[PDB]
DNA sequence: TGCGAAATTCCATGACA
DNA sequence: ATTGTCATGGAATTTCGCA
DNA sequence: TGCGAAATTCCATGACA
DNA sequence: ATTGTCATGGAATTTCGCA
């Protein structure tokens, strides 16, 4: 059996509702398998529609052989279906309602979003860029690369050589218990 | 002066005047009968006013103005007043085409990774498609391989807002660019800054400078026309598609298409490439590396017969930029400050400001 | 078919299988175990259809297109394919650029007489200066000789009213332009057949054809530029100045002016030439008849290493006139009729009209 | 003492008032002394002024020597004076009230005018042109040559092989009779 | 019958929408 | 069923002045 | 150890405002 | 105080298939 590749298998999910920011609720994320390597997408909604059109933005850079999720509805669309169908992508959905490198990486998005938008709740569209970086040259574990160096075989230009604390400060876990009165 | 003329006729020698010809007076001037007939010999007072007066009537070079003065004139040396007077003909020297080609180009290292330097320039406008009449093209250095942002106009905010969602995957060293206004702004300059990122400018209207990208928009431009023939042009929803179409073709005298030379394996598009299949991420990886190095590197090519190099101290004109209608090509003659390499210089340009300028606009003044 | 790759498979020979490599089937398709790795064989009949969808991704020409097939297949002489397939693609066809230059130069006789032939034009339009926009430019084709008329529009009227002021004085054998409005108007027309005067038209779009003319417009401009230095473009007054200016001035490679062309003897402007003082009329037009007939005539440069010279029944393209943004720069192929000369032919275009052509307008459409 | 030659010396004179042709009443008149070739410009007065705005067409194809002319006042004026010096053209003047190539020349101007006006006044303008043909390709007795043939040292194509009548019929004394009532 | 320097000729370069 | 041209100014080559 | 033909590589040409 | 580039398709050159 063959060693796993880049572009093998995209997983895909959607995060939200989360606070309006340019008139956006949702994210699409997007990680590939190998290489942990995470795209995100800002969108208005969790639908079929949405994701085409985000993931038409991505598949135009890079095509996955098979994209998977949960049974989302945007994802068991028959609209969704026949847009993979055209880009010969093979759909595959984990069974309903049921560990691993991708597990822990939307662990890692879920945080850092949460982090981030203490304080400014409205303005994540904005840190999305640095969002994927953050997550792009983060150091792994269990292999000894970041998804950065997996996909492009190089060091980046940007390092973030802190291993950032990720956690909710004093300050923090106050604000967030102050945002939701 | 009547002086050197005096010795002249009593049949005395004065350096430059053959002694083998007869020297006369007659109507008042100092003659002498040559090959070609009879003519004077004006007194070398009265000298440059000739010359100027032949050189004005059409403003001619140096074989059509002698032509003329040699017509009723002869002197020692006359070619050396004629071309003293053209080097001093500001007309003539701010309006003359130049006859010296340029040096031959340089062809600079590929930048060694991906994502050192980018080239980036817009293409339009073009016919509107959906509001949309301006393409950002930004070419990786390294790989080549391409994005491609419509965009309503070549603002520097059209270009801020593209590129955050480019630079959102990888940030570059360098950008380089032509000096449109887009690239040159304060806003985009801070914008860079802000992320590391160096900006670099093409010395002024030579797109040669970043002639990847330039090169790039042909097969942009030349891909949309074969997709659009018979239909109207709506350009807009075909970016996407030319963007992964170009990426993934062969460059013949590579043997590889540019997103091979970014990730190193194909994805999931057709004929993708299956030669790496056993081995390792970390051994196609490994491959990969080498296969950057090795690439085809073009040379610098021979030189034409008559061209010139800038030398530190030497006289230099700046090709006009937009000339107006009846008005000279080039500028007032500039000295060339620094010779940053053989195509590009430093001038200092008579205001005096120091300019950095290409070979390619710019001609040797002629006549010293 | 399957006919072909049975016999393959069970060990027998077929042309163009070299025999010394492994046939197998496996996952229902005929493979071969090639040094490079394993291909499928497809069947002749899909060859086709992979080679068009192949060359569709991004319409590349030969090499990139079989470097995408050869990633998953191999069969017995694959370029051919590619290459029935580029040269049945309309829109390559109509859009890729040349890679064969034309044929060398033709330099024609110089006409014999003055008057024998003129080449007009117009220059503009200018600066408004008096209300005038353009000048027409009338050269005579053996002297050399121009005449300027200002005028306020490129027009058949204009053209008329200059042309009766300049007639007066002789009228020529041929009249000899481009294809502008003014000169292939009916008015026009009637008002040389009126004289005795022959219509020429140059090729479309090729102002080589009457170089000369289109040369001596650069001349005009560069003299008019000089004079108006640091001055306001008010060009009207300084046609009169440029065109006796330039009429007196010496060609270095003839060692004559063209006025001195014309009429033998120099008028009284400054520098005058004297030679012919104690000849008399009879034998100065004597010299002159050896003088017109022994002038320079340049030869026809040597080929560059890729040119192409068209041959009777050829397919060739005729290059788009004014191509709108993102639309095809060559028209659909036409067939060469006759070869006029080696740098002029005439097509039969598809619809079909016969057209006269520049061999600079035309391509060669490649892949036969 | 050197031979003749064309543009040595340039003979001037008006004829006018004529009938009103385009606004016009006058016609310079130019021969070159040496080769008998004619210009003809149309003015609307025997002026100074007028005078240098038609030399001035012909001085930019080429300039006399020497311009020729009776004591008219367009001729003597010290305006037309400074307008020759500035092109080193000397000017010369007959005798008041006071036979050649010249002479004969402006007679067939005159007469060729007249015969050409009958019937048809007011279109002499655009008949300039024609006459000067005529004149310039005819034949002269003295030298084997027309002065067409002396300017330029080559036949014309447009020889005027009729050597024409150049006399007034019976129908047009009787129409220039009839022109005067 | 040969030298140094001037004169002349060669000719690549660019430009006429 | 028509067609490149020529000013320009360094460099190459020739001619001139003298012996 | 050399042939004919196919495959690959060379590279002038033109074009990106 | 910076810098040409590369798809293209015939032709030239090399390699392949076979002996
Ligand atoms: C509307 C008419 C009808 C048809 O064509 C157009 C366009 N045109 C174009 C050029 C031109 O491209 N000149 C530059 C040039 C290029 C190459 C060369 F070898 C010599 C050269 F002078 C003209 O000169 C010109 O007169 C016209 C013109 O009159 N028209
Ligand atoms: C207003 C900005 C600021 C300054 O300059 C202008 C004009 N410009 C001109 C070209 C151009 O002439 N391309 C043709 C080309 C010519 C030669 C070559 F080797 C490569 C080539 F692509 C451009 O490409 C371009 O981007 C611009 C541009 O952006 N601007
Ligand atoms: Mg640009
Ligand atoms: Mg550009
Ligand atoms: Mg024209
Ligand atoms: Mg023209
Ligand atoms: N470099
Ligand atoms: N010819
Ligand atoms: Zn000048
Ligand atoms: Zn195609």
């Amino acid at each position: 059996d063959r060693p796993q590749k880049p572009f093998d298998k995209f997983f895909i999910d959607y995060i939200g509702p989360l606070p309006p920011s340019q008139g956006y609720l949702y994210v699409l994320v997007v990680v590939d398998g190998m290489t942990g390597f995470t795209w995100l997408y800002p969108t208005k909604a969790p639908s079929t529609s949405a994701t085409v059109k985000s993931l038409n933005v991505l598949t135009s850079i890079a095509i996955p052989k098979v994209i998977h999720s949960d049974q989302g509805a945007a994802f068991t669309s028959s609209t969704f279906a026949e847009w993979a169908k055209e880009r010969g992508i093979h759909l595959e959905f984990s069974t309903p309602y049921h560990h691993g490198k991708v597990e822990r990486k939307n662990s890692d998005i879920k945080r850092l979003l949460t982090k981030l938008l203490v304080g400014r709740p409205t303005k994540w569209y904005d840190l999305l860029p640095v969002v994927q970086l953050a997550l792009n040259n983060t150091y792994s574990p269990v292999l000894k690369y970041t998804p950065h160096q997996l996909l492009f075989g190089i060091d980046s230009n940007t390092p973030f050589a802190n291993q950032d604390t990720l956690d909710l400060t004093r300050e923090e876990e106050l604000s967030l218990l102050q945002e939701i009165r | 002066l009547d002086a050197e003329l005096d010795q002249l006729l009593q049949g005395h020698y004065i350096k430059g005047y053959p002694k083998q010809y007869t020297y006369f007076l007659e109507d008042g001037k100092v003659k002498v009968s040559r090959p070609e007939g009879v003519k004077i010999i004006p007194p070398q007072s009265d000298r440059q006013k000739i010359v100027l007066q032949a050189h004005n009537l059409a403003h001619t070079g140096r074989e059509a103005t002698l032509l003329k003065i040699a017509n009723l004139y002869w002197w020692p040396n006359m070619r050396k007043d004629v071309v003293k007077q053209l080097g001093r003909c500001q007309q003539c020297l701010i309006t003359n085409a130049s006859n010296k080609a340029s040096g031959p180009i340089l062809r600079p290292d590929r930048p060694q990774k991906p994502f050192d330097k980018f080239f980036i320039d817009y293409i339009g406008p073009l016919p509107p498609s959906q509001g949309y009449l301006y393409v950002l093209v930004v070419v990786d250095g390294m790989t080549g391989f391409t994005w491609l942002y419509p965009t309503k106009a070549p603002s520097t905010s059209a270009t801020v807002k593209s590129l955050n969602v480019l630079t959102s995957i990888a940030i570059p060293k360098v950008i380089h660019s032509d000096q449109g206004a887009a690239f040159t702004s304060s806003t985009f300059a801070e914008w860079a800054k802000e992320r590391g990122i160096h900006l670099e400018f093409s010395t002024p209207y030579h797109p040669q400078s970043h002639g990847k990208v330039e090169r790039k928009n042909s097969d942009i431009k030349r891909l949309l026309t074969k997709l659009l023939v018979g239909r109207p042009t709506k350009w807009y929803d075909l970016l996407p598609v030319v963007q992964l179409a170009l990426n993934n073709t062969y460059s013949p005298v590579l043997k590889y298409t540019p997103h091979q030379l970014l990730f190193g394996i194909d994805s999931n598009t057709p004929f993708a490439n299956q030669d790496t299949l056993d081995l390792t991420r970390e051994e196609e990886l490994s491959l990969l590396q080498e296969i950057r190095t090795s690439l085809y590197h073009p040379s610098t090519p021979p030189a034409s017969s008559r061209s010139w190099s800038p030398v530190v101290g030497q006289l230099v004109q700046e090709r006009v930029a937009r000339p107006a209608s009846l008005r000279p090509r080039w500028h007032k003659p500039s000295t060339v400050l620094k010779v940053l390499n053989p195509r590009t210089v430093v001038i200092l340009d008579h205001l005096g400001n120091n300019r950095t300028v290409s070979i390619d606009n710019l001609k040797p003044t002629s006549h010293q």
